[PDB]
């Protein structure tokens, strides 16, 4: 997904993220967590950082 | 509803949410497998729900009204898997179970299954393939080794 | 037999039972299916006698 | 025993009441169902317990 930024003053920005569930069922019904990863790029020179 | 109060004692608008706390699902399935005499039934869930425990009411008959399944029917025990033997259960007849969810909170609507005893009776025999000897005979059959 | 809590126990009950002797009705299964195969040794001179 | 006590910190008069904590009651009936060479007990008490 991407925005754009368009105002003038600002000094820092927030990112507000998450999961709707991480919860993972076994066969027998059994429930384990799981792991999710997630890169915050911003357009710095020509590429993305 | 969640509010946050202030040092000076004040509080702010209130946020809800909404939650609800439900009654145990009917079996989804009954598994029913034959033995000598008994018949063993194993209720199944869809959703795992530790909780759960099983009532089972067994019935001669079927019954017409689920209703009445409380009072026509007997009350064998709760468990996570039930066996009946009994003299009474015999491979000719046929036999219904009714089976519903119970949990500290509420209980579930009863289920129907419908089961019968094992009726290989060729592989029964087959363990008394050699074992029989003339004890075994009656005294009808022995006048026959004396004639 | 005897009630068993987490707090305590009770006093032991005392039963006498005993096991079915009904051999007619579990020899009915039975009624048909025993053939020459099922009978001894014992039995089966007596066949060729 | 409950008392009641003031803002200042002083304690009223006492009240009490007493209750007895008690090991489970022996069963009142066993059940004996006969089996081919098998026997069941089922225990049972006049309170559900």
């Amino acid at each position: 997904i991407t925005r754009t930024i368009t105002s003038a003053n600002i000094d820092r920005l927030r990112f507000t993220f998450g999961v709707q569930a991480l919860v993972e069922t076994t066969s027998k019904g059994d429930r384990n967590p799981s792991e999710v990863r997630l890169l915050v790029q911003i357009q710095r020179n020509g590429g993305w950082v | 509803t969640v509010r946050a109060v202030n040092a000076w004692g004040q509080q702010g608008d209130p946020a809800s949410v909404s939650f609800r706390i439900a009654a145990p699902a009917a079996p989804s399935r009954i598994e029913l497998t034959p033995g000598y005499f008994q018949i063993t039934a194993t209720p199944h869930l869809a959703v795992y729900d530790p909780t759960v425990q099983f009532e089972f009411w067994f019935s001669e008959k079927q019954i017409a009204d689920i209703r009445q399944v409380e009072t026509s029917t007997r009350y064998l025990g709760t468990a996570l898997y039930w066996i009946a033997a009994s003299i009474n259960i015999k491979p000719g007849h046929d036999y219904y179970f009714y089976i519903r969810s119970v949990n500290t909170v509420g209980k579930s609507a009863f289920v129907e299954a419908v089961g019968r005893a094992s009726d290989d009776a060729e592989g029964y025999l087959d363990f008394f393939k050699g074992k029989i000897t003339e004890s075994h005979l009656g005294k009808e059959l022995l006048e026959k080794v004396e004639l």
